[PDB]
């Protein structure tokens, strides 16, 4: 039982932000009760929106009239509807349900309000050292910098397969200049390196993506 | 409303921990309550439920077997008793309220948490490797050079290039910590490319817990 939200949004202050949660196929979105959190930076979630219908529906404490819930059943899906958009709704947003007692939360979706111009990511791809390698060892070294929003998804190939286990990124840190920063480490065996052609590092900032690629020759 | 979680820190794998969470502001004895954790930069994911008379208690799978959850109403306190834990838990912890109401439910109020760290480490120095320009990225003189600081335990780390000469160009990133227990970190400076062959690159790495420095070419 799956909850699917996007990875992050962006708009402008007074706009209006759509947070879609869409429900795997064993749900009925139209009898589900939905909850939403807000998690602003550095702080714990906070009940944000109770919504089952427009007749049955309730704010969290201090979460203001502009904010509000609607439900499609055709793509299972409910939403969280924020309009005039101001810098305080900057945060990560959690769709969660109940089922059968199991307390199912979705992804969440970073929504960030622009107050900054937009920066594409600068991305390095670093393969891993003669020395590291004479260990044994294989630790491969995405960097990724200089970027607004703050929030990125990092996958990893090798020969154009999707890699499946060895990563660990971290979440986004703000830099001196008020843009982001991030890492990404692919760890493998000295034999795993030498077992491919290429590997590549892909970075998506806001569903486009840049792949760099280096090769264990 | 209030929610003070208490009784998190490290332990090592296999070991126990028992949390503890004190409330006020509200009935304590007439309310659900759960427990939600989040790991470092990931998401939100339910742990367990108690009811308000302790009759019925709800595990994530994940966590069935090992953890047990436990009410005490005449003092107002939430416990949840961790055993066997294993690197997978490290996380900070919430304790929330999980209530009932007619027609609904939900996380109504969370405490702020207590950080959980599961390591097998106790003091471990880092394993310094170079990120050796390896390619012209061309840029009219630009390249980028750098110190891969693997594997070290506790936090902090800082790091130096040329003793504190070299400052301009100079990215230090947030560690990551991996599922290992350890942290690892890079830093990269932006150097001209003429400056290759006449310049020394020295990242001067110090790791205060362990006693240990690292001057890396």
């Amino acid at each position: 039982s799956v909850l699917t939200q996007p990875p992050s949004l962006s708009a402008s202050p007074g706009a209006s932000a759509r947070l879609p949660c869409t429900l795997s196929s064993d749900l009925n979105v139209g009898t589900k009760n939905m909850y939403w959190y807000q998690q602003k930076p550095g702080s714990a979630p906070r009940l944000f929106l109770y919504y089952y219908s427009d007749s049955d529906k309730q704010l969290g404490p201090g979460v203001p009239n502009r904010v509000s819930g609607s439900k499609e059943t055709s793509s299972n899906t409910a939403f969280l509807l924020i309009s005039g958009l101001q810098p305080e709704d900057e945060a990560d947003y959690y769709c969660q349900v109940y089922d059968n007692s199991a307390r199912v939360f979705g992804g969440g979706t970073r929504l960030t309000v622009l107050g900054q111009p937009k920066a594409a990511p600068s991305v390095t791809l670093f393969p891993p050292s003669s020395e590291e390698l004479q260990a044994n060892k294989a630790t491969l070294v995405c960097l990724i910098s200089d970027f607004y929003p703050g929030a990125v998804e990092v996958a990893w190939k090798a020969d154009g397969s999707a890699v499946n286990a060895g990563v660990e990124t971290t979440k986004p840190s703000k830099q001196s200049n008020n843009k982001y920063a991030a890492s990404s480490y692919l760890s493998l065996t000295s034999d795993q390196w030498k077992s491919h052609k290429s590997y590549s590092c892909q970075v998506t900032h806001e569903g486009s993506t840049v792949e760099k690629t280096v090769a264990p020759a | 409303v209030q929610l003070v979680e208490s009784g998190g820190g490290l332990v090592q794998p296999g070991g126990s921990l028992r949390l503890s969470c004190a409330a006020s502001g509200f009935t304590f004895s007439s309310d659900g309550m759960s427990w939600v954790r989040q790991a470092p930069g990931k998401g939100l994911e339910w742990v367990s439920y108690i009811s308000s008379g302790g009759a019925t208690t709800y595990y994530a799978d994940s966590v069935k077997g090992r953890f047990t959850i436990s009410r005490d109403n005449s003092k107002n306190t939430l416990s949840l008793q961790m055993n066997s834990l294993r690197g997978e838990d490290t996380a900070v912890y919430y304790c929330a309220k999980d209530i009932t109401a007619p027609g609904r439910n939900g996380l109504d109020s969370w405490g702020q948490g207590v950080v959980v760290t599961v390591s097998s480490a106790s003091t471990k120095g880092p394993s310094v490797f170079p990120l050796a320009p390896s390619s012209r990225s061309t840029s009219e003189s630009t390249a980028a050079l750098g110190c891969l600081v693997k594997d070290y335990f506790p936090e902090p780390v800082t790091v130096s290039w040329n003793s504190g000469s070299l400052t301009s160009g100079v990215h230090t990133f947030p560690a990551v910590l991996q599922s290992s227990g350890l942290y690892s970190l890079s830093s990269v400076v932006t150097v001209p490319s003429s400056s290759l062959g006449t310049q020394t690159y020295v990242c001067n790495v110090n790791h205060k817990p362990s006693n240990t420095k690292v001057d890396k070419r």
